């Protein structure tokens, strides 16, 4: 019977650990943030439209620029818009069509992209020749590319549906860590602002916090009853938003080890696909099935506006590095700039 | 390896013909604003024609206006100029020059070998210093002012500072008077205001010996300086 | 004191040749006022129907605008908002006071040639409505079966012919008939009309109305005949020339779109008769009328010492058509 | 604008029409996403016609694109809308594996889930019964009824088929939106393709019909 | 079986972690939020003289 107790002593430790995670929970995060003043109603126009695209867009990423951003279609080709003008700066035919991510390094050099073709194919965009040239293709996965994230001009984290994150080397084009501890499709991917631990949420209903260097699940976040289809780091490195199928956000802490609030609507029924934090932090933004955006109080729950301007369902979603703009993205292939 | 050629060059006679032919081989040509740049005998640069990236735009020189005809064929990844009606004042050695337009592109950043071809309103750039004689080791700067203002209300100042070595072809150092040119060292520093700008070299070696000219960008007769010329 | 059907006014342009003290009352005078109030509540009748159906087309293709935007059948949207505007162009007539506005001038005399910008614009603004309504309906109709005939050319494949002509369809459709209205307004044809109740073009000089009405009509009757016939024999000659077989449920669709196009031409070329017909009668009528008329009233001047169903014909193959437009939609 | 962003702004407008050019040119190839059972005879139908894997074939001036997705490991609700707005459905059920495991009740229920999804509720299946040749003989030695217990008929082929043809065709829910196109695979040289041809044409011509807002 | 091991000492190193009470871990998202209002131009939407959109 040493299957027996074995999984007895995991269901007796996981007990401990709500235990444990009870017992330092005593104001809800709502009950102390009762006395700060609202936001109000906040009003966002549509600054720009960037109309390029002939299928449903699935992903999107500001450069750390705050000007530059690529977006990622089903068409078979991803764009990089100069978002000040509208302007088209590269358009890069891709060889597989079907694409679910999207990323732009931090440096600006390199974009990747990735979707059902398990291939994490990295992009050179400044080259001598003046054409956008695939650098590396990170074969390896053996489910389908959701989520990739630069760390350097060297280092990426991949999110496949493989139920596994790894940590590749681009320039040798090998796995130098694999995180494994997920037992559903690893749907999203965030740094933190440090880069020195991330966190993947997973189909398997649970949000979990790796370390980069170590490739080992330092915490495990339960409480999403669904899917969790994003993830995005609160500014100060300490806290994550998950929005899930379950048409509600939550908002947990990293050092109180738990959820803090949920951001739920009662004519709010529609699966939450991405979620982003303000420059701030105190607004989160959220882009669901209803073919609109919505904006978060994020400390009181209570929802200050909607960006509603798409034909279809928003995909992506992502606020500037300068807190300037959100950049909402939908499948009717066109991605608005709001303000 | 980008690759520039120029062919087409030798004496003609006064009021003759003549096509220079660039053969590019090495990088996208489709993709490039292709320039044709003049150089005197013995003078600075100055610009002749340049034709954009689908031939879709066109722009001439007033003094090669009518009588020069520039062409590209992408396929062959060849540019031409169809001169006609050539002046006594037309020997020079042209220079091809590709140029890319982008968000945070530098244009003019290859430059042709340079073909010698020999006969039988606009922004004025001044160079006030022609001549200043250096040691290596020491730090030196190079001044440039504008008659217009080169701060364009978008931000961009539209200010390019090139190098030509002693018989070789000139290279991009600086573009938008900030921005280092891709595989320059960090020695040369671009700085200034509009209508005046300044290049400063720290730590001057026995390869930044040479003439500097200072080109704007600012609209579409592109004028250089006269050239600073760097000796021991 | 001049003749019955004047009236004493003093405006410069108003008199009548040779009689400066009164131009022309505002009813025209070759009609009772029985036949006025009988025209008026048909006018009405039709053009409130008109306006439903048109009305109901609109509100069917807005209620799923989304999804029912595919170009080739938008333009029945578009000539039935054109349609729709039209009858409301035609209604505009009824209201307390609103036809002594848009058929007279404020002394009294009928509209004749009134682009003038002295007194009203009401005629104008009317006038425009109506005329570009319909003509901008009627090219609409012909830019439609042309876009019928080029997509029956490539059914049963997925090259789609109308990738970039959308933009070129509306530049088209929405200046011709704005260059022959302004053209219209700049010879300063518009005349008026009392049992009609709006202002339309060459109503004296009958060459004017002829020309602006009748060569649209008739060049759009040849290139909408001459398209339509081609899209016909296309969805005839697809049945054989289709290399594999097409279903019994393909085949019964293609039938019955080529029943409801042959209905549909022969649909329009009956409207263009009726209006043709028309016109030529009061071409001809006129001639006698002007006349006879003169003859009548000189009767009980020395003693002091036409036919409505025509009228009532042309407005009906108008509306007729405006519904047969809307019917296109009925499934 | 200066003399750099007019340049930028042409660059822009070059790409853009080449965008245009490319997306048209694509946009006429018809796709079909490539379904069926776990080892069922999708390899035959692939290989007669002709991660992710996509067949592209031509056939009487029409390009079809075949995307052979079954080799994916993962949650199938996850990348599935990736697939909406293809043309057809192209889905093999091998017809031999009556009796093994059933498979064919599991084959059922992937046609049930996928005919009557969100996505496919207007993409006609062009339904495959493979594997014809060896259902002729097995039926004589190991009874259907086995499977299909509510089934009352002659032990035969030709009647055995046709239930089972029957019993897929009824799982749409839907039969005015979508239609259902079956075929028995035959070794014969381009008969199924021909099948694929006929099906798709038929479905274009309805797109096509519908497009006029005429149908 | 040895996989319910690794799940087992998963479950060992993630609980022997060093929380902070919910009252703390809160004031300190608060603050944060509260220090940075005026560097976020979405809360307070600058002039369109400075406004890049
Ligand atoms: C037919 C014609 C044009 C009508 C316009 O189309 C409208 C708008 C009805 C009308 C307008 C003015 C009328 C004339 C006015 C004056 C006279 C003089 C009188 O002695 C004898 C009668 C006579 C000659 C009338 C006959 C009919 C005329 C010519
Ligand atoms: C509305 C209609 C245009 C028909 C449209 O082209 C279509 C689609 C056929 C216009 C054109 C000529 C006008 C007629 C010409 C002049 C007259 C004499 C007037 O005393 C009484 C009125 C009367 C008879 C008019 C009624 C309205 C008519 C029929």
């Amino acid at each position: 019977s040493e299957l027996d107790q074995l999984r007895q002593e995991a269901e007796q430790l996981k007990n401990q650990i709500r235990d444990a995670r009870k017992a330092c929970a005593d104001a809800t995060l709502s009950q102390i943030t009762n006395n700060i003043d609202p936001v109000g109603r906040i009003q966002m126009r549509t600054r720009r439209t960037l109309r390029g695209h002939l299928a449903k867009i699935y992903a999107m990423h500001w450069g750390t620029d705050s000007r530059l951003l690529v977006s990622a279609s089903q068409d078979g080709k991803l764009i990089i818009w100069d978002s000040y003008t509208t302007n088209k700066v590269h358009a890069i035919p891709l060889r597989s069509s079907w694409v679910m991510t999207c990323a732009y390094a931090p440096s600006g050099n390199y974009v990747a992209c990735g979707g059902l073709d398990n291939i994490c194919s990295i992009y050179n965009l400044k080259t001598r020749e003046g054409n956008v040239r695939v650098s590396r293709e990170l074969a390896g996965h053996t489910g389908y590319l959701s989520c990739c994230r630069f760390l350097d001009d060297n280092q990426i984290v991949t999110s496949s549906g493989d139920t596994t994150c790894a940590l590749w080397d681009i320039e040798t084009g090998q796995q130098t860590t694999t995180f494994t501890g997920h037992t559903g499709d690893v749907m999203s991917l965030s740094l933190a602002p440090d880069t020195r631990l991330f966190v993947s949420g997973a189909c398997d209903a649970s949000a979990k916090l790796w370390d980069v260097r170590e490739g080992m699940c330092r915490q495990t976040f339960t409480g999403h009853e669904s899917d969790i289809n994003a993830i995005c780091f609160f500014p100060n490195g300490n806290a994550f938003a998950t929005g899930s199928d379950d048409a509600t956000c939550r908002l947990f802490d990293l050092r109180a080890d738990q959820e803090l609030m949920t951001y739920s609507h009662d004519n709010i029924i529609c699966g939450i696909t991405s979620v982003s934090f303000s420059k701030s932090g105190r607004l989160l933004l959220a882009g669901y099935d209803d073919f609109n955006c919505n904006v978060w109080d994020a400390l009181k729950a209570d929802r200050a506006g909607v960006l509603a301007g798409h034909d279809n369902r928003v995909s992506c979603l992502g606020v500037t590095d300068d807190g300037m703009a959100v950049a909402t993205g939908s499948w009717d292939s066109f991605l608005k700039i709001w303000n | 390896d980008v690759q520039l050629v120029e062919s087409g060059g030798g004496l003609v006679q006064p009021g003759g013909s003549r096509k220079l032919s660039c053969s590019a081989s090495g990088f996208a040509f489709s993709s490039f604003g292709m320039h044709w740049v003049r150089q005197a005998p013995e003078k600075g640069l100055e610009w002749v024609a340049y034709i954009s990236s689908g031939s879709g735009t066109i722009y001439y020189a007033d003094t090669v206006k009518g009588r020069f005809t520039i062409s590209r064929d992408d396929p062959k990844n060849t540019l031409f100029l169809q001169m006609t009606s050539l002046r006594s004042e037309d020997t020079a050695m042209y220079y091809c020059v590709r140029s890319i337009y982008y968000y945070g592109s530098s244009p003019f950043d290859f430059w042709g070998q340079g073909t010698t071809l020999t006969v039988s309103s606009d922004i004025v750039m001044t160079q006030a210093t022609s001549s200043v004689p250096v040691t290596p080791g020491e730090s030196v700067s190079i001044s440039c002012r504008s008659s217009k203002s080169l701060l364009h209300s978008n931000g961009n100042t539209y200010l390019y500072w090139f190098l030509q070595r002693p018989g070789q072809s000139p290279q991009l150092l600086i573009y938008r008077m900030s921005n280092l040119a891709s595989g320059v060292p960090d020695r040369f520093s671009g700085s200034g205001s509009g209508t005046a700008f300044t290049l400063t070299i720290s730590r001057l070696e026995a390869e930044d010996v040479g003439v500097y000219y200072c080109m704007q960008h600012l609209e579409y007769p592109l004028t250089f300086g006269a050239g600073t010329k760097l000796e021991l | 004191q001049c003749e019955v059907p004047l009236v004493r006014t003093d405006n410069p342009k108003s008199w009548y040749e040779d009689v400066e003290g009164c131009g022309i009352q505002c009813q025209n005078p070759l009609f009772t006022e029985a036949e006025h109030q009988d025209m008026h509540s048909y006018i009405a009748a039709f053009g409130a129907v008109t306006g439903l159906c048109t009305l109901f087309t609109l509100a069917t293709f807005v209620a799923d605008w989304r999804n029912s935007n595919r170009y080739p059948a938008v333009i029945l949207f578009y000539v039935n908002a054109c349609f729709f505007v039209g009858s409301i162009g035609w209604l505009a007539q009824f209201m307390d006071g609103a036809r002594r506005e848009i058929v007279c001038r404020a002394d009294g005399t009928m509209r004749l040639g009134e682009p003038t910008s002295n007194e009203t614009l009401s005629c104008v603004i009317i006038f425009v409505i109506v005329y570009y309504a319909l003509m901008a309906g009627v090219v609409w109709f012909v830019v439609l079966t042309y876009a019928w005939h080029t997509s029956f050319k490539a059914l049963g494949t997925t090259y789609q012919p109308l990738s970039g002509k959308t933009s070129y369809f509306h530049l088209l459709t929405w200046s011709l008939p704005f260059v022959l209205t302004v053209a219209i307004l700049a010879v300063a044809q518009v005349d008026g009309d009392s049992v009609s109740g709006i202002c339309f073009v060459g109503y004296k000089n009958y060459r004017y109305r002829a020309g602006f009405v009748l060569a649209p009509i008739g060049l759009v009757l040849i290139v909408g005949g001459y398209f339509l016939i081609r899209g016909v024999m296309t969805l005839f000659s697809i049945k054989s020339n289709h290399p594999g077989l097409l279903s019994e449920k393909a085949a019964s669709k293609i039938n019955e779109t080529m029943l409801r196009l042959g209905i549909f031409g022969f649909l329009a070329f009956g409207f263009v008769l009726i209006t043709f017909s028309c016109h030529f009668y009061d071409f001809f009528n006129q001639a006698e009328w002007e006349r006879s008329f003169r003859d009548y009233v000189l009767c009980q001047a020395n003693v002091t010492i036409p036919s409505l169903l025509v009228e009532k014909i042309n407005l009906f193959a108008m509306f007729g058509t405006g519904i047969a437009m809307s019917t296109w939609v009925w499934t | 604008l200066s003399a750099e962003d007019k340049a930028a702004v042409e660059r822009s407008k070059m790409i853009d029409r080449n965008l245009r050019e490319d997306g048209e040119k694509a946009a006429r190839e018809v796709k079909l996403l490539l379904l069926g059972a776990g080892e069922s005879g999708k390899s035959t139908i692939v290989k007669q016609m002709k991660g992710i894997v996509e067949t592209h074939f031509t056939f009487k001036d029409l390009h079809f694109k075949m995307f052979d997705v079954g080799g994916q490991r993962s949650e199938r609700k996850k990348w599935i809308h990736c697939f909406e707005g293809v043309t057809a459905i192209i889905f093999c059920v091998a017809l031999s594996d009556y009796d093994l495991v059933n498979r064919m009740h599991e084959s059922m229920k992937l046609f049930d889930s996928i005919c009557n999804n969100k996505w496919f509720t207007d993409t006609s299946i062009i339904l495959f019964l493979n594997k014809k040749d060896l259902f002729e003989e097995k039926i004589k030695k190991s009874p259907l009824t086995i499977c299909y217990p509510e089934y009352a008929g002659s032990n035969t082929y030709e009647e055995a088929a046709a239930y089972i043809q029957c019993q897929f065709e009824d799982l749409n829910k839907r039969k005015d939106t979508k239609e259902i196109y079956t075929h028995f695979t035959c070794a014969t040289d381009t008969k199924n393709v021909q099948f694929v041809f006929d099906a798709v044409t038929d479905v274009i011509i309805k797109n096509n019909l519908k497009d006029c807002g005429l149908f | 079986i040895a996989q319910a091991r690794k799940l087992v000492e998963q479950l060992k190193m993630e609980a022997n972690i060093d929380r902070i009470k919910v009252s703390k871990a809160a004031a300190d998202l608060m603050a944060y939020c509260e220090a940075h209002a005026k560097e976020d131009p979405l809360l307070t939407p600058v002039p369109a003289s400075e406004n890049p959109f």
